[PDB]
């Protein structure tokens, strides 16, 4: 319950819309209890008065009270639904800005342990569940409590004993029934969420491995094991519905017990008044209508265990230490970045093979240097050069200054990068390229879209076309021209290319390497790769084996001498 | 499309016949619960009249109290009973539909299952099928109780007063009139906002999966103002929808409030004498106004709960949209013959004009002509999309072909798939270990095998190399889609079970394609020495070492175009030599 403190502090921003929506759920629910207890009294008082007391009885005050308690019961429910859902969408916006701001500084490495897409589908869901804390927990529980304490205080003006036994029964089932049914359905809630995952993993293992199971003659043996998990999964859903059946039945008997007690006790007298005519129906009709406040309260405590559970997953993921910290130096961006590396760890050691002598490579201002690794390699330069994590050994310098000196405002400005996994954001093409340079005009976006070759994306209001999810998808070799377009729009002196040609057919990858030549002609291009198609134009080719540079030199210079690159160029 | 909506809800109401005695008991018990409501409201109305009008002491009313307590007990019993009967209705429908889904998905075989991601089938079998529970457990039982209970109320009030019953019944046509009148202004606010609320729905997860891109471009602080702006848009756009969906909910709470307020005024004023209609000239009694007042909130409760369970009809028509589409796919399966191959030795496979076709009917491999004698290790090479694996599947019986593919002189379609698959074993492109523990995966082929043959089986495949590296040894859990075994470790265990049993054929999709450098040597030489025991057909992307194999069978876009020993076409200048050049261009 203390896991919810970081997010209950997020409610302080909207504490007036959130508390208004709870007040409107009380006024609505007091006017429902007061419409049926004023009607019940009005019929008893009118019948007792009769035609004899047509003039003595004041019927226009109760008749104007059943009209008022019926308009606030009707309009109040409408406004309670509007305020409670508006105040819920404003907290949701806060919950998303909050979790996004915390998940950013720990973006590449803080989420590396979990599988992105399976972790980010829960993160979106656990934020959608902390949004439920107000509608599904706080409002039903708080609204029920101060409706019980307002009918108890009100009924105590007529009789203390009868107000306390009616309010005591209501209050004893506010504070005992919800927790006693959460403990009864805690064992089957753990079992239910376990058998569901067991069936899910056996179902995907049965579907993916269908080719092997049929040929090795075990498809129908792992099928009956899959049905037995469903049979156990359906028997844990039965026990859960056999408990909501008991919750609804017991809740009916308590609200029934509160009516026989109001009938039996209030006939003996309300207050000093013995044989009260119209005041019996005031109590029994209050008890008949008051247990509407307690209808949503047993399931409101059940959903508190899931808002708490999600409050832990969100809290642990966002309460992590960021890998890197950026000084607030405010250093102006400088052109002509020259990159120098000293004893830097190229790839993390495989099971700590040895003290990997770091690659001490120097790159001049305009040099296009290509790092030619073996399959697997695993250059982290794109990770260390963008400060995804601090290097444990060696030092990295950008323009004869340490890399840690640059603030994130300028570090992201002096390095342009194209990754292997280019992200197609769901937004429009204009918004999906202004990611690179926000200040660029629309005309400049259109030019670079032609100068890269993405002229097919400029058809029929192409710049306004929705891409990504729910929009037109770009295939391999279409994205790679979009990743480069961003790198050319967000022009930076130093350009890192992860593997600009991977999975591209020989006809289209030729255009990619030539595109580098004239577009990035004066840029400290540093392109690590595994292919050989156009390394001739790359100055100072580096051949790579397990973190130690074998040889360096221009393509013609390196090929002329017999070397590691020589065997690559001819054969294997 | 409401033309399909008629067919979808007809599908939903056709699948309900499985649990039909559960939806009948739930309809009978909704009629009993409407009778225990009226008895409950009749005993309270008669007890309250004695105490208030006739001033009868409570000790004389022990018979109506006993009956009143009894109805409350029976009323709770048929609420517990009706909740349980409702669950059984939806369970026996989900269970029977899921069996149908898993049967059409098992008969379709591995050829169709690969058309979709493995997590896109578990949505259909877990989420979609379980989304249909509350339509049968809660919505259908309530729509029965939403017409019986309100009509029992009126039929029981009409003998007492026809004006009290007319107040409740007069709102019966007015509620649908205004609810539809409002509801057709809420289909214009839910139309112009449908597209914009689908774009904004997934915007958070989109920005959240591209945080690495926003990091490297320095737009992390500029997407907070995008989440801020795409949440103000989402809120203001969905409050327009809700501002009208809460009027529809509020039409019923208006007539619930109006009717309770009209019963109170009509009865209160008629007791005084301001009103002189409604009764049958016998006079209006206090017990007849309590009965109409306890039953006025209860008249609208069935229609109020039905408004909460109505969403369950939307998420069950959603799940019927995809379950009906899946279950009516016209895909055609290969013919399971009755012929049997009892050779138990390398098969003399040969084919002419196969024209292999996918389950959907699309053709995958063109005219294929090859003759592979018994015991001849043969390989296939080519580029992606040439259907090299589509020929391996067609030999396993996973695909249907229009032509002759005679195995040991017997047509494959005429050969019974059950008996054909004891003479067959193969290694996949992606190792799939359907078992749980590593020992079981090796012994998947042979449920109980001699330990010496087992021992020799996994030692020969070089899986014992990393057995000491494992935590629990051989009997270790290989979790589903988990890295307890890496790609290297999990590929030699696929080979370990491929070679455990003697086979009359051995297919290889691409063993050691994504493998690590050391495992590639270990896995590939074990298969290479195992391709000399029986007729072997292999697909490979590493064209560098194939001199030992008998043929090459390089194919493009569905047809074998060159054949011959690796020496012959290594420098013949054909596409294979060009393809070999492409392999060497990378590293
Ligand atoms: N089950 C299937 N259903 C539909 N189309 C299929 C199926 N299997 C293959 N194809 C199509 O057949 C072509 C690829 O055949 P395939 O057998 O995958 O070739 P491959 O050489 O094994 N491919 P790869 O493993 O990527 O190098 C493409 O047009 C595929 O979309
Ligand atoms: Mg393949």
């Amino acid at each position: 319950m203390r896991a919810l403190l970081p997010y209950l502090a997020l409610y302080k921003r909207h504490k007036w819309m959130l508390s208004l929506g709870i007040v409107l759920a009380i006024v609505t629910l007091l006017a429902s209890i007061g419409l049926l207890t004023l009607s019940g009294w009005f019929l008893s008082a009118s019948a007792v008065a009769g035609v004899a007391g047509l003039y003595s009885f004041n019927y226009m005050l109760p008749a104007a009270g059943v009209r008022g308690a019926a308009i606030t019961r009707t309009a109040g429910r409408y406004f309670e639904r509007l305020v409670s859902h508006d105040a819920t969408f404003r907290v949701l916006q806060h919950l998303r800005i909050y979790t996004f701001s915390k998940l950013l500084p720990l973006s590449p490495a803080g989420l590396a342990r979990y599988r992105q897409g399976e972790l980010l589908n829960r993160v979106v869901a656990d934020v959608d569940t902390l949004d439920h804390l107000y509608l599904r927990v706080i409002s039903p529980l708080v609204g029920a409590f101060v409706v019980i304490m307002v009918v108890t205080i009100g009924l105590s003006f007529l009789d203390f004993t009868l107000a306390f036994t009616l309010g005591g029964i209501m209050l004893l089932t506010l504070f005992l029934m919800p927790p006693l049914f959460y403990r009864a359905g805690k064992s089957t809630g753990q079992n239910l969420t376990h058998l569901r995952g067991q069936y899910r993993q056996q179902l995907t293992a049965w579907l993916q491995g269908q080719a092997e199971l049929t040929i090795f003659g075990a498809s129908d043996r792992y099928r009956t094991q899959l049905e037995n998990t469903e049979i156990q999964w359906l028997e844990a859903q039965r026990r859960q519905s056999e408990l909501t059946a008991l919750s609804q039945a017991i809740m009916l008997l308590i609200g029934a017990l509160a009516v026989i007690l109001m009938l039996w006790m209030a006939s003996g007298g309300v207050g000093g008044n013995a044989q009260p005519g119209a005041l019996i129906a005031l109590f029994v009709f209050c008890a008949l209508a008051a247990f509407e406040a307690l209808a949503p309260v047993t399931g409101a405590f059940q959903h508190l265990g899931q808002v708490i559970a999600s409050a832990v997953r969100i809290s642990d993921l966002t309460d992590q230490k960021p890998e890197v910290t950026f000084p607030d130096t405010q250093t102006r961006v400088a052109d002509r970045v020259s990159l120098t590396l000293r004893d830097v760890q190229f790839t993390y050691p495989e099971q700590s093979q040895q003290a990997l002598k770091g690659i001490s490579l120097q790159v001049n201002a305009g040099e296009h240097i290509a790092i030619l690794g073996r399959t697997g390699g695993k250059s982290t330069l794109l990770q260390q050069l963008t400060r995804a994590w601090d290097p444990q050994q060696g030092e990295i310098l950008l323009n004869d200054s340490p890399i840690a000196s640059l603030n994130e405002a300028a570090l992201r400005q002096t390095i342009s990068v194209v990754p292997q996994r280019v992200h197609l954001f769901s937004a429009t093409l204009r918004d999906n390229l202004l990611l690179a340079s926000p200040g660029s005009s629309d005309e400049a976006l259109s030019e670079i879209l032609r100068r890269v070759g993405l002229e097919k994306l400029l058809e029929d209001a192409g710049l306004n076309s929705w891409l990504g999810e729910g929009g037109r998808q770009l295939s391999g070799g279409e994205l790679r021209r979009l990743a480069i377009a961003r790198a050319l729009l967000h022009d930076a002196p130093l350009v890192l290319l992860d593997e600009p040609t991977e999975g591209l057919d020989a006809t289209t990858e030729s255009q990619i390497l030539e595109l580098l030549a004239e577009m990035m002609r004066e840029k400290t291009v540093l392109m690590v790769t595994h292919r050989l198609r156009g390394l001739s134009r790359f100055q100072q080719i580096i051949v790579m084996d397990n973190g130690q540079i074998i040889e360096q030199g221009t393509h013609a210079e390196l090929l002329a001498r017999q070397g590691r690159y020589y065997q690559f160029k001819q054969g294997l | 499309n409401k033309s399909r909506q008629k067919e979808l809800t007809r599908w939903l109401k056709q699948q309900s016949v499985i649990s039909q005695r559960w939806l009948n008991i739930s309809r009978l018990l909704g009629f009993v619960s409407g009778i225990l409501i009226i008895a409950q409201a009749w005993f309270m109305a008669r007890i309250l009249q004695h105490m208030i009008m006739e001033n009868i002491p409570r000790e004389a009313l022990l018979l109506p109290f006993t009956l009143l307590v009894l109805t409350f007990v029976l009323r709770a019993w048929v609420v517990w009973l009706r909740e349980r009967v409702g669950y059984h209705a939806g369970q026996h429908i989900r269970f029977a539909i899921r069996r149908q889904v898993l049967d059409r998905l098992q008969q379709a075989g591995p050829a169709w299952i690969q058309g979709k991601p493995a997590g896109s089938w578990a949505t259909l079998v877990l989420e979609q099928i379980d989304d249909m529970h509350d339509y049968y457990a809660r919505y259908l039982p309530q729509m029965a109780l939403a017409v019986s209970v309100p009509l029992l109320i009126v039929v029981a009030i009409f003998p007492s007063n026809w004006a009290a019953a007319l107040i409740l019944l007069g709102t019966a046509p007015l509620i649908p009139l205004f609810m539809a009148l409002v509801g057709m202004g809420a289909a214009d606010a839910n139309r112009r906002n449908f597209l914009a609320l689908a774009r904004l729905s997934g915007h958070f997860l989109d920005r959240l999966r591209g945080m690495e891109t926003l990091r490297i471009f320095g737009r992390g602080e500029a997407e907070i103002e995008s989440i801020r702006s795409a949440s103000e848009d989402f809120r203001q756009r969905t409050m327009e929808v809700l501002r009208l969906a809460f009027l529809s909910s509020g039409i019923l709470e208006f007539f619930t409030s109006l009717s309770i307020a009209l019963v109170a005024v009509y009865f209160g004023f008629s007791y005084l004498g301001e009103l002189d209609f409604g009764h049958y000239d016998t006079g209006v009694t206090l017990a007849a106004g309590f009965l109409a007042l306890i039953l006025a909130p209860e008249f609208f409760q069935p229609l109020r709960d039905l408004g909460t369970f109505y969403h369950a009809k939307a998420q069950a028509v959603g799940a019927a949209d995809s379950l009906k589409t899946f279950m009516e796919t016209p895909l055609a399966h290969p013919q399971r013959g009755e012929a049997e191959l009892a050779s138990t030795d390398p098969v003399t496979i040969e084919a002419e004009e196969l024209f292999i076709t996918s389950p959907e009917g699309k053709t995958l491999a063109g005219p294929l002509n090859f003759t592979l004698p018994a015991g001849q290790r043969a390989v296939l090479v080519g580029r992606s999309g040439s259907g090299k694996s589509s020929l391996l599947n067609a030999l396993s019986g996973f695909l249907s072909y229009q032509g002759s593919l005679r195995i040991n002189g017997i047509e494959l379609r005429d050969l019974s798939p059950e008996s054909w698959r004891k003479h067959l074993s193969w290694v996949g492109q992606n190792p799939q270990l359907p078992a749980a523990t590593l020992r079981d995966n090796v012994l998947l082929a042979r449920p109980d095998a001699s330990e010496q043959e087992l021992q020799a089986a996994l030692d020969n495949a070089w899986v014992s190399e990393f057995l000491p590296l494992l935590p629990q040894g051989v009997d270790t859990p290989v979790g589903d889609q988990a890295a307890r075994l890496s790609v290297g470790q999990a590929q030699r265990v696929a080979v370990a079970r491929a070679l455990l049993n003697p086979c009359s054929l051995l297919l290889l999709d691409e063993p050691a394609a994504s493998l690590d450098a050391h495992s590639e040597q270990r896995v590939m030489e074990a298969l290479n020495a195992a391709s000399l025991r029986q007729t072997t057909l292999m697909v490979t992307h590493q064209l560098e070492d194939l001199a030992d194999w008998d043929v090459i069978w390089v194919m493009q876009d569905g047809r074998i175009i060159e054949q011959g020993r690796y020496a012959e076409l290594s420098v013949a200048g054909g596409p294979f030599a060009t393809l070999l050049a492409h392999r060497q261009e990378e590293i």
